[PDB]
């Protein structure tokens, strides 16, 4: 069976691509995002001239910070650029081109080596990002040794433990799917094919019975790649069915706010995906985006990781962020937080003058251990909720 | 209209970096740029070193079908 | 949520010990962990909600059947041909989320029972 999502209402897409539209206007190197280009290059939406403008600054940022600046991309967002130029119907040429292609190479070969022959040591960023590289070179025919796919190809069994993600079982799947559509690493092409099914049913297993694949938020890249390959002997039909009533339910419900979670969502409702990159359709018709023409709530925010500890109850308007409540506590007194620029938006860096270390992050929890699927800035807490921060090992 | 630190492409009148004016990269659309123009330290085991250069790279780079050397010459003989 | 398990008692090697889990509430995943007398805790089977996601320890292959209702929120480990080894406090838990595959180290699971000692005898 295959894995088709049907079409949503196009008033529901609209007013999702409506979402991501502001950002378009905001060509500031911290708010630059290519996946914000990828994503509506993939939809039935178009931002129309503000497009071309926002690949020009996409370009500019990118090859002058990272080959020559306001903060630098790190690899990851230059792979993100490379995705981006393949929605653009552009490889990654000339002088400039080439280095930026080699420092990508250089960031797998890093990680390949923190990773190790033992397979016991950990990449120093995700194994995510890992196969998001690999796929973002494989787009533009760039080829990877077989060695670096075998990290891969390993962190994608079910008892590997790298990771737990469906993300990145999902990208990695997308990475395996690129390569094998490109018939490259040849020598690597059963376990390759082996390793896509692998994740077609650890991904079919994190379904939730509500219908979603992990998280409401994990189903958009999960989607994505189950679209990409037939799945026999499995119901893929099925399972993906179940995933649209999931995420009907959760878009009427409002859960996509975040711009980041959005574009990648968006070609999934375009029947597109990221693997639509090798050979893209840069001239398909794409509707075009116009702009969309006082409760009192309290937050208890506690840090207990911290000594001394911080339970405190914080006063704010209904439909405040998390991000909100912080900075509503720093006023009050006693609070000190830091936040450092993402894709997704701001994340936690520090709170109360302790900042993460290597393999530390700042978790985010609704009591009791809940840990949140939104950011500080996407979340908003319902009355009389305690939100914690928490410092924990990933 | 364009500031010091950065090149005038003609025609856009875009402004691209200096840099780029003359990296034998053609930058801008009409090509303004270009036409305009004009003790040791040591690598690991499993590099190579560059034929010209003093750069190194892992050794499976070599002929894997991109010049990750200044000189190219990671990729020269290529064949069996 | 709490988790209470049941079953287990004095089992001569050759086995068909049944055990239980029932929960308060709905869960993710939900496993089962066995823990030799003074050496930590170790990975048995998992089973998150749909079907035969049915993760197994190598040790427990082929013995195994670790199955799910999710009408009563209670899962089971059949453990049939039980040996030495075997003897162990088996702990279940759970986990609101479902990640994926092989959550198996500790750690990933919030929720823990009080255990059931299952022992099995040389004779
Ligand atoms: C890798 C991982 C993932 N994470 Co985290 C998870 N698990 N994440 C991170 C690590 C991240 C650390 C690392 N060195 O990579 C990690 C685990 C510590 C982080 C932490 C959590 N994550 C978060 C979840 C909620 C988000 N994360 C995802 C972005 C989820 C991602 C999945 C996805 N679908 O994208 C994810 C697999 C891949 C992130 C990536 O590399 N993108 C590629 C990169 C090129 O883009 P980037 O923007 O420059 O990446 C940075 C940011 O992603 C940032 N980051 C990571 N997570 C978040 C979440 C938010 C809300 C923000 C603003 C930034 C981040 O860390 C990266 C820098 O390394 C998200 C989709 C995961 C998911 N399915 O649940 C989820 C956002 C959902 C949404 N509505 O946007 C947490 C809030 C959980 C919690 N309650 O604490 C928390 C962020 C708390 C904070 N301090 O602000
Ligand atoms: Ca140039
Ligand atoms: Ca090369």
């Amino acid at each position: 069976e295959m894995c088709e999502i049907p079409e949503m209402d196009s008033h529901l897409v609209e007013k999702l691509g409506q979402h991501l539209l502001p950002w378009m206007d905001r060509l500031s190197l911290e708010h630059l995002n290519p996946s914000i280009y990828v994503g509506l290059r993939l939809s039935s939406l178009q931002a129309g001239t503000k497009e071309d403008l926002y690949l020009h600054s996409l370009k500019l940022g990118y090859q002058q910070c990272l080959l020559g600046c306001q903060g630098k991309p790190s690899m990851g967002q230059l792979a993100l650029y490379l995705l981006a130029l393949r929605a653009n119907c552009e490889f990654v040429r000339g002088h400039k081109g080439d280095r930026l292609v080699s420092q990508l190479k250089w960031f797998l070969e890093d990680e390949k080596r923190a990773i190790g022959h033992d397979h016991k040591g950990h990449p120093h960023t995700s194994y995510y990002q890992y196969g998001l590289g690999i796929l973002a070179l494989c787009l533009h025919q760039k080829r990877v040794h077989d060695s670096v796919v075998d990290k891969l190809l390993y962190a994608v069994e079910p008892f590997h433990q790298g990771h737990h993600s469906v993300d990145t079982a999902a990208m990695a799947g997308l990475a395996f799917t690129c390569l094998k559509r490109s018939n490259f690493n040849p020598g690597r092409r059963q376990r390759i094919t082996m390793a896509i099914r692998t994740v077609q049913e650890e991904i079919l297993k994190a379904q939730t019975p509500e219908g979603h694949f992990g998280n409401v938020y994990s189903t958009p890249l999960a989607l994505q790649f189950l679209m990409t390959s037939p799945m026999r002997g499995a119901e893929l039909g099925t399972a993906c069915l179940k995933a649209r009533v999931a995420l009907l339910a959760s878009l009427q419900d409002g859960a996509f706010q975040n711009a980041l979670m959005i574009s990648q969502l968006l070609p999934v409702l375009n029947h597109k995906t990221y693997i639509d990159l090798i050979f893209p359709d840069c001239l398909a018709p794409r509707v075009m985006l116009e702009p969309a023409a006082q409760e009192i709530i309290s937050v208890t925010l506690q840090v207990l990781s911290l000594l001394p500890p911080y339970r405190q109850s914080i006063s704010v308007l209904a439909g405040s962020t998390v991000e909100d409540v912080l900075k509503k506590a720093h006023e009050l007194g006693g609070f000190t937080y830091e936040t450092q620029a993402s894709l997704s938006g701001p994340y936690l860096t520090s709170v109360m003058g302790k900042a993460a270390g290597e393999r530390e992050f700042w978790q985010l929890l609704r009591d009791p251990n809940t840990p949140l699927l939104q950011g500080i800035a996407d979340y908003r807490p319902k009355d009389g909720e305690t939100i914690e921060l928490r410092l924990v090992s990933w | 209209s364009c500031p010091p630190t950065k090149f005038q492409c003609r025609t856009s009148g875009l402004c691209v970096p200096l840099t780029w004016r003359c990296d034998r990269d053609l930058d801008c659309s009409d090509g303004s740029d270009e036409e305009e123009c004009r003790s040791r330290l040591a690598c690991l085991a499993g590099e190579l070193r560059c034929t010209l250069s003093d750069d190194c790279i892992p050794l499976t780079w070599r002929c894997d079908g991109h010049p990750d050397c200044p000189d190219s010459s990671d990729e020269l003989g290529c064949g069996t | 949520l709490q988790l209470v398990e049941s079953g287990g008692g004095l089992v001569q090697a050759g086995g068909s010990l049944r055990l239980s889990c029932t929960a308060s509430g709905r869960t993710g995943t939900m496993g089962w962990f066995r823990q030799g007398p003074g050496k930590e805790r170790e990975f048995v089977a998992s089973h998150k909600w749909v079907a035969g996601s049915t993760y197994y320890a190598d040790s427990v292959k082929g013995r195994f059947t670790i199955s799910r209702d999710n009408a009563k929120n209670t899962l089971y480990l059949q453990m049939n041909s039980l040996k030495s080894e075997d003897t162990a406090v088996y702990y279940c838990a759970a986990s609101s989320q479902i990640f994926y595959g092989a959550t198996t180290s500790i750690k990933d699971f919030n929720s823990w029972g009080k255990g059931t000692r299952v022992t099995v005898s040389s004779h």
